């Protein structure tokens, strides 16, 4: 009950958060999710659940006076004697404001800061998602412009190839008014390729701008994501101390 | 690539009534033609070739009919417009231009490929491009499944062809529950058989009293015997000769084509429970067989085109070099250093400890570091993956440092050809999912991000003088105290704790486990997957493992069982034991678990695709579940390739699906206008716009005469334009209705009311409504008539969906519009006055109990007067299932299971029929017993619900990211307690939330009354 590694009514999910990315040997004892205790040991990237079972305590032919005796024994001796293969190296200690009023006022403060920060983060995500969608749209339209420009250029190439002999013919025939018709159309064509090329160029600018805007949105999110996590842990730490400081069931 | 929007042009939702189109003549000339937006290409081409004579070089132009039009579409594709009956507004043009060309190449292939491209939401030519050998291999090898399914479909033609299009909608068992059988008159049903009599198409009744277990042919025999007699040598001759008719449901496309007891057909089964008259239609087999066009499959063009060391011989540990990352988006001021976190995973379980690179500055992401793993190369399991991320580290708050992932990426250690990775590799990393705080994402997909303007990690794998291949499967193959403990472990839920002692016990008794096949998932997690010798032994056991129930096989398909032998075993249990009924029921989950597959080509994808191509009801929802996710770049290649092969082989259903796809596109576009350019407009002005737009022939052609994506058995005929409106809610939902064109529409559904919503994600609602359906099915099977209402809901795209409207219903807040607490009961009394009052209070009580238990178990969004609806006949239901499970844990650190549906005085007054002291009545006691049985019936089937939620973990649903999110139903179902303690707990939550009224009534000691 006074042991640092003993936590009480903490869930398997609470233990998981405590053991998340911990070194091999990291352990803590809690009450069984239902044999009244459960030891959790960090081994090979995983959390190993070992049941503590009489007048005696043990895992296996029980032979221990208390839970502290069973733990402290394996805290100095490798678990290899039971099965292999690591010692209970690092305990998760239940040890790291004066009044309920001071704690309560700090809780209200952190809970306000947290609700502010979580609403901001969510709005940054929607801004991020929309910028991501728009960048995708612009890249697709540039590809469509590339294909459109190719067609209008094939039309110039085709117009040139077909009119060459016809304009040679009309030059001889003194039909300058017909030459002026072929040229006026070809100019209408070239102006249009100029308009499309410019439109693609302007979109290429917009994309470079919005790509830089996405980069900054991602930067902003990467800075507030860690603060949001710690503020939530603090907020949750204060709720815990408030429950404990207050009258219990 | 896919279209940005559903607009008529790029950056323009609607074309103006008249538009100038640049026409590029084959003589190199350009004619700007003014066209009507709705004009067909036939019209535009005729008007162009008339005009072209007023332009130079006109003599060089062939006959107007020697050419077609080509243009660039919004998908950036060059599309040849062979179907000149299409309107200009429907071409999905990028810019208003058309190029005149002579048609070349294979017309039929190009047309089909365009039809597939339209349906799957991307041009099929984008696949021919893909350099990945795995991709090209999937496209060729999947065709074997296509040919196989088409052959099985065209085998017993026309009966096998009719069974494909109109599969029997039947329950999994002919067994009728006690309360269902008692609803029958001595095991007999009163059926109405209708006939459409020529030449006036006059409707003639025939009431028949027959055994519930009568086969459809037997029902036709009673009708053939009643339509002639009310002799004997003649009747026998007449009945035997006249077995050339079929039964159909009046008002919808549901047929009774297979020899199943009439009562096993869901429609008939539904009629008995509801106490409704079954209305069937008798039509000749010839009338139906001749309405079935030929579904021919063609092998595509891409199908007709042009020193290894074993892993076990590699005596070394695993090491991977992290070289560098191109960039990372982090501001140097806020973050101290960056590093690469890596792990070797088998499913979600690491095979050894995670290893990091050294910390480096934000500006210089270079590591040039070999990471050594505590795993021997021959000990790598077949499903071994490298899960990595680039993380930021910021201290500054004492000795407390904050670690955050920046981008993640996963890779299979073996490719689809069983080759171990080697040499250099570039991996484009993915954005961290919103809500994910874990530094690695092992549940995330494998492969590089297709978007290359993203952080790119450089890696290097070892070279072993040759190509290392995973060893062959032949090479791999080289008490009562204990019986009671095993049975107890096997009855435990999929997520229950397994102690190290229990793992060791299960491994030690592995050969005896075969005697209890259902313990297999528990035994598979007990295996040390980092030991080739343990795995080899598990392989020999799984090969000869006895079959398990399909609901247990589905567990071996989630993210916890990545092994191909385990997964192959699972797919085979589904192949032999999964009813088409349950496959349709679990399709949402079965589609989702395709994201967990290591490779494109696998047994699951082959099983689902063969089923989609042999049953059109499965094919319909299989297509829509894959299509709705085509925006999601993590699965769009996999799903696009799967959709291509489905569309390529589904036959005529492609024509129908494309009509649905185009109806939906017009609705997406119409709502985008209302939400964007017209957002500040009034309801009257928006309504005037909708009325004008919906009257246009282009709109009218697309939105009339197609099948409902909610239920393809329902035909959507002509629109009822006077009943179509923009709803008052924030994202502009459209309330639509269509005539039912069925000759007998009067009998089933004269109305086809659907809400179209563009703006919110409907996936969670769709999952909740599926669960409510499965829960209600559990209750009915157990004799509990708790009537639920899982109304139609289908996600059809990215935050785009359909909701089936429930007719003759009102919200509590609508009913309340007088000020009272008796208002609800008074409203129900006035709707059900007389003899029918008792039936309404029963129905209200039963529906109330079901919703009370369902919403509590699921932890649904808070109930209120706008969220709760009541039908005219008393039936209560809930709407808006946008939230579930532990949605308030992160927001408010509070730990208490909410009671979303608190039965206030209003609902109590109804249940107790107006009586003062509502909790003290015999009607309230009866209602409590309903809740109790309903609660325990779901707890008894907890494995199913846990598995269904476990199968959805990679879906991208915000409130379903980890197994920790599923832990909520473990709490509400009190799965770590005894059944008796769990009922006590439910009673306690009901009591706490209602402030008294629910305590014991049995004895607390033994629970006997
Ligand atoms: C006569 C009548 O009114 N029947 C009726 C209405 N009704 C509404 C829904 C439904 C479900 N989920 C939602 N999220 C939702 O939301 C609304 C606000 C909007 F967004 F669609 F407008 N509505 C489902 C069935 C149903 N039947």
């Amino acid at each position: 009950q006074d042991a640092e590694w003993y936590w009480g009514d903490i869930s398997r999910e609470e233990v998981n958060e405590k053991l998340r990315d911990t070194a091999d040997g990291t352990f803590l004892v809690r009450d069984a999710s239902t044999g009244d205790y459960t030891l959790t040991l960090r081994k090979g990237g995983n959390n190993k659940l070992i049941k503590i079972f009489d007048g005696k305590y043990g895992f296996s032919p029980l032979t221990f006076s208390s839970v502290v005796e069973l733990i402290n024994h394996y805290r100095n001796e490798s678990l290899a004697q039971y099965n292999p293969d690591v010692k209970l190296l690092y305990p998760v200690s239940k040890y790291q404001e004066d009044n309920i009023e001071a704690v309560g006022k700090k809780l209200h403060e952190y809970n306000t800061q947290f609700q502010e920060k979580s609403r901001e983060y969510d709005r940054l995500y929607e801004e991020y998602t929309r910028t991501s969608q728009e960048i995708q749209m612009k890249r697709t339209a540039i590809e469509a412009f590339n294909e459109t420009i190719k067609i209008f250029e094939e039309q110039c190439q085709t117009q040139e190839r077909y009119s060459k002999e016809y304009i040679e013919k009309f030059k001889r025939e003194g039909n300058e008014k017909e030459i002026q018709r072929i040229m006026h159309n070809y100019d209408k064509l070239k102006s249009r390729i100029s308009e499309i090329i410019d439109s693609r160029r302007r979109l290429e600018e917009d994309l470079k701008k919005q790509a830089a805007e996405y980069r900054e949105i991602d930067k902003r999110m990467n800075s507030i994501k860690p603060d949001l996590i710690q503020l939530r842990k603090t907020r949750d730490q204060y709720l815990m101390w408030l429950t404990q400081k207050g009258v219990r069931q | 690539p896919p279209r940005p929007s559903s607009g008529e042009l790029w950056g323009i939702h609607l074309m103006p009534p008249r538009i100038l189109v640049e026409c590029l003549l084959p003589n190199g000339m350009i004619v700007t033609l003014e066209c009507l937006r709705e004009a067909t290409l036939i019209t535009i081409k005729h008007e162009l070739f008339k005009e072209a004579r007023k332009y130079p070089l006109h003599q060089l132009l062939q006959d107007e009919s020697s050419y077609i039009f080509v243009s660039v579409t919004q998908e950036a594709e060059r599309e040849e417009f062979f179907d000149e009956t299409r309107r200009l507004c429907d071409l999905r043009l990028f810019q208003p231009f058309l190029k005149v060309i002579e048609p070349v190449g294979n017309r039929e292939e190009k047309i089909l490929n365009r039809e597939i491209g339209f349906a799957i939401g991307m041009p099929v030519c984008e696949f021919d491009m893909v350099k990945d050998p795995e991709v090209q291999d999937f496209r060729r090898n999947i065709l074997n499944v296509c040919k196989e399914a088409v052959d099985l479909r065209d085998l017993n033609s026309p009966h096998s062809r009719a069974m494909y299009v109109y599969p029997p909608n039947v329950e999994s068992s002919p067994e009728l529950p006690k309360h269902i059988y008692n609803k029958l008159d001595k095991g007999q049903i009163i059926v109405v058989i209708w006939v459409i009599v020529s030449p006036n198409n006059d409707k003639q009744k025939y009431t028949l009293k027959i055994n519930h277990d009568c086969v459809p042919e037997q029902v036709i025999a009673e009708a053939i015997r009643k339509k002639t007699r009310s002799s004997e040598q003649l009747k026998l001759c007449v009945l035997e000769y006249q077995g050339k008719y079929i039964l159909k449901v009046c008002g919808c496309d549901e047929y009774f084509l297979e020899k199943y007891p009439l009562s096993q057909y869901k429609y008939i089964r539904s009629c008995i429970m509801l106490g409704r008259m079954p209305n069937l239609m008798l039509m000749a087999k010839e009338s139906l067989y001749s309405q079935l066009p030929m579904d021919c499959f063609t092998m595509p063009s891409y199908s007709r085109r042009i020193s290894t060391k074993s892993l076990w011989v590699i005596n070394s540990a695993l090491r991977i070099k992290i070289l560098c990352a191109t960039y990372v988006n982090v501001n140097i001021r806020d973050i101290d250093k960056i590093y690469v976190r890596t792990g070797i995973y088998h499913g979600g379980e690491p095979l050894c400890d995670n290893v990091n690179t050294q910390r480096v500055p934000c500006s210089n992401p270079r590591w040039n570091e070999w990471l050594n793993y505590d795993i021997y190369i021959p000990d790598l399991p077949r499903a071994a993956r490298l899960c990595l991320s680039i993380c930021s580290v910021k201290g500054r708050k004492g000795a407390k440092e904050e670690h955050c992932p920046l981008a993640w990426g996963n890779i299979n250690l073996f490719d689809y050809t069983d080759t171990l990775v080697s040499g250099k590799m570039a991996l484009n990393l993915w954005p961290v999912p919103h809500g994910l705080e874990d530094l690695l994402n092992p549940i995330g997909v494998t492969g590089s991000n297709p978007n290359k303007e993203t952080p790119c990690l450089e890696l290097e794998f070892d070279w072993f003088s040759s190509v290392v291949k995973f060893p062959d499967m032949s090479v791999i193959e080289e008490r009562e105290n204990d019986k009671e403990q095993l049975k107890a472990i096997s009855t435990r839920d999929p997520l229950s704790e397994i102690t190290e002692q229990e793992k060791d016990f299960l491994w030690s008794h592995r050969h005896y486990c075969v005697t209890i096949p259902e313990i297999l998932p528990k035994l598979l997690l007990s295996v040390k997957w980092n030991s080739r010798d343990e795995v080899a032994q598990m392989y020999c056991l799984v090969k000869d493992w006895p079959p398990i129930k399909p609901e247990q096989a589905m567990e071996l398909l989630d993210c916890n069982y990545p092994d191909p032998m385990v997964r192959g075993f699972a797919v085979r249990c589904l192949e032999k034991y999964l009813t088409d009924d349950k496959l349709s029921q679990y399709l949402i989950q079965l589609v989702q678990v395709l994201k967990y597959e290591q490779y494109l080509d696998n047994l699951l994808v082959r099983f689902l695709l063969k089923k989609a191509l042999t049953n059109q009801r499965i094919g319909h929802f299989f297509f829509w579940h894959l299509k709705s996710e085509m925006h999601n770049k993590t699965v769009s290649q996999r799903f696009g390739l799967l959709l291509e092969s489905y569309c390529r082989a589904c036959g005529m259903y492609l024509k129908h699906l494309n009509r649905q796809v185009e109806a939906m596109e017009k609705l997406i576009n119409l709502t985008d206008i209302l939400k964007q350019e017209k957002k500040d407009e009034t309801q009257k002005v928006q309504m005037k716009f909708l009325v004008e737009q919906m009257r246009r022939p282009d709109f009218m052609d697309a939105l009339q005469g197609f099948l409902s994506p909610l239920n393809p058995a329902h035909q959507l005929g002509n629109l009822r334009l006077e009943e179509c409106r923009i709803m008052s809610s924030a994202k502009r939902p459209l309330w639509l209705n269509w005539e039912n064109p069925d000759i007998m529409s009067e009998l089933l559904f004269q109305n086809n009311e659907i809400i179209f919503k563009n703006g919110d994600d409907l996936r969670q609602d769709m999952l909740t409504l599926q669960i409510i359906r499965i829960m209600e099915n559990i209750w009915q099977n157990q004799g509990l008539d708790l009537r639920m209402l899982p109304y139609g809901c289908l996600s059809i795209g990215d935050c785009v969906g359909l909701i089936e409207v429930v007719r003759n219903s009102h919200t509590i807040m609508q009913i309340q519009c007088q000020f009272n607490s008796h208002t609800l009961h008074q409203w129900l009394k006035d709707k059900n006055k007389g003899e029918i009052y008792d039936a309404a209070i029963d129905l209200f009580t039963r529906s109330c109990a079901g919703y009370c238990v369902a919403t509590f178990i699921l932890g649904i969004g808070d109930r209120h007067n706008s969220n709760i609806m009541v039908k005219d006949d008393g039936q209560l239901f809930h709407i808006d299932f946008g939230h579930f499970l532990d949605h308030k844990k992160k927001k408010f650190g509070y730990k208490r299971e909410r009671v979303p549906f608190v039965l206030t005085q209003d609902f109590l007054i109804v249940i107790s029929k107006g009586a003062q002291e509502c909790t003290k009545t015999r009607e309230f006691e009866r209602f409590q017993e309903m809740c109790y049985k309903a609660y325990l019936a779901i707890r008894q089937h907890a494995n199913l619900f846990i598995n269904l939620f476990s199968m959805m973990l990679g879906s991208g649903m915000p409130e379903l990211q980890s197994f920790d999110d599923i832990a909520y139903i473990r709490k509400t179902l009190a799965l770590d307690k005894t059944e008796q303690e769990a009922l006590e707990y439910f009673m306690k939550q009901m009591n706490d939330a209602h402030h008294g009224g629910w305590t014991t009534k049995m004895d607390w000691i033994f629970h006997t009354i």
